[PDB]
């Protein structure tokens, strides 16, 4: 009945003083914007229809047109920053926040969706949505004894919009807004719907990506155990954001990293460091490198869980980015480790693959490799076995690579390998 | 010993 309309027909129907004709035209616009292939968002905007849709959003006496205009504006705001700005410039934020309290669930859900798109555009529109007072009604929509009594899609959209209100930095969300939202995210993180869990983990990972104050805000709520549980989840959409959140948390202070360790996260890394998804392996190796840069008791915890062999394996065979994260982990290990710990690491067979990566064509990883070599040689000098490690590095064919790098473009690697060759092979 | 440092941002309701 309203399929394949022309923008001219839509404008003619909207410009009529007939509420029913206006509703038909708005429905037609919604349907036209609900096609996967090239929605004419720019044509609709140029026709000046956004103000009309925003005005329709407030016709409480005609909820059908409210829903249709909400859908159309949602689809428009889901496009480029220019189109989202066009939607916002029509005053749609206050209208959607008002409709959040609609008696019709399918209209409040559309308001949630539209506000989520607007907030997800960026930190500016996010802070503007927060300034119009959306957090209060959004969270009120979730004030129920049991979250399972709400519609699945409704809860999923609410969680996604909250995550968008939590995401983006420069600047990060308002601290008081994060304090207001965090309890509901904890509740949602203990929910059972996989998509809601993924969105909640993504929100937490957003909040944990920043200064240690935010990490502390998140950790004080005691969600780290649940984050580790979800880290052990079976669904990759849930494991990925949980691992990102754990990594963000361990980038903070040693005390927050210790809180993470106490939750048992390391016990899950045997499989994460061998996970089939290369992104998961890279993220897990990055987390392990950030963990090995901490205190010595934490390095000993890493050792006890048997993860040094897994780091050796990742350094021996894995995507180059995962291998770089592993090189960083090994360098941090050797920089902060105990002489006994460096000895154990070498005994696990790290020297051969660590020299194997010396043939890499990335200056930074070569610098990291040589910095770790310096640390290990210092440990050997302390223990009095420098000649042993010299013979080792020379037997696996690595000192050939160090002699080669002696004439390297970068000056840092140049000086490092030169110092090594001169102080250990002369 | 030095520490270092995606889902849809927008969604259209499609039929």
């Amino acid at each position: 009945g309203t399929v394949n309309w022309s923008v001219e027909d839509i404008v003619k129907g909207i410009n009529s003083n007939n509420l029913e004709s206006q509703l038909q035209a708005t429905q037609a616009a919604r349907k036209l914007l609900s096609r996967e292939k090239q929605p004419p968002i720019d044509n609709i905007i140029r026709a000046g229809l956004i103000p009309k849709f925003v005005s329709f959003l407030g016709k409480t006496d005609c909820s059908p047109i409210q829903f249709e205009s909400a859908w159309a504006l949602t689809n428009i705001a889901s496009g480029t920053s220019e189109q989202t700005k066009a939607v916002v410039d029509g005053g749609a934020i206050p209208a959607f926040i008002s409709l959040l309290a609609s008696p019709h669930a399918h209209i409040s859900e559309q308001a949630v969706w539209a506000l989520g798109n607007i907030a997800g555009d960026g930190s500016a529109f996010r802070d503007l949505v927060i300034k119009h007072g959306a957090i209060d009604p959004l969270l009120a929509l979730l004030a129920v004894p049991d979250l399972s009594t709400l519609a699945c899609g409704y809860l999923r959209n609410l969680t996604w919009t909250l995550s968008n209100l939590c995401r983006n930095k420069n600047p990060a969300p308002p601290l008081d807004a994060v304090e207001q939202i965090l309890p509901t995210l904890v509740r949602l993180l203990h929910h059972n719907d996989p998509e809601v869990l993924a969105d909640s983990c993504w929100a937490i990972s957003y909040l944990t990506d920043g200064p240690n104050e935010r990490i502390e805000m998140v950790v004080k709520k005691g969600v780290v155990p649940q984050l580790v549980k979800l880290l052990g989840a079976t669904e990759l959409p849930i494991v990925t954001p949980a691992l990102r959140a754990i990594g963000n948390i361990v980038t903070g202070t040693d005390e927050q990293t210790q809180k993470v360790i106490d939750a048992g996260a390391l016990a899950v890394f045997p499989s994460l460091l061998t996970n089939p998804k290369t992104n998961i392996q890279k993220e897990a190796t990055w987390t392990m490198s950030n963990i090995t840069a901490g205190r010595q008791d934490q390095i000993q915890q890493v050792v006890n869980h048997g993860l040094v062999p897994f780091l050796v394996g990742v350094l021996s065979k894995a995507d180059f980015k995962t291998q770089k994260e592993a090189a960083w982990a090994i360098t941090n290990y050797t920089s902060g480790g105990t002489v006994e710990q460096i000895v154990y690491l070498v005994h696990c067979g790290i020297i051969e693959p660590l020299m194997n990566l010396l043939s890499a064509k990335d200056t930074k990883i070569i610098q990291v490799i040589l910095d770790a070599i310096s640390n290990i040689f210092q440990a050997a000098e302390k223990l009095g076995e420098t000649e042993k490690l010299s013979i080792m590095i020379e037997e696996c064919g690595g000192l050939d690579k160090i002699e080669a790098l002696q004439r390297h473009e970068n000056e840092s690697v140049y000086k490092a390998s030169l110092n090594l060759i001169e102080k250990y092979f002369s | 010993a030095k520490k270092r440092v995606y889902p849809k941002k927008k969604k259209a309701r499609i039929e």
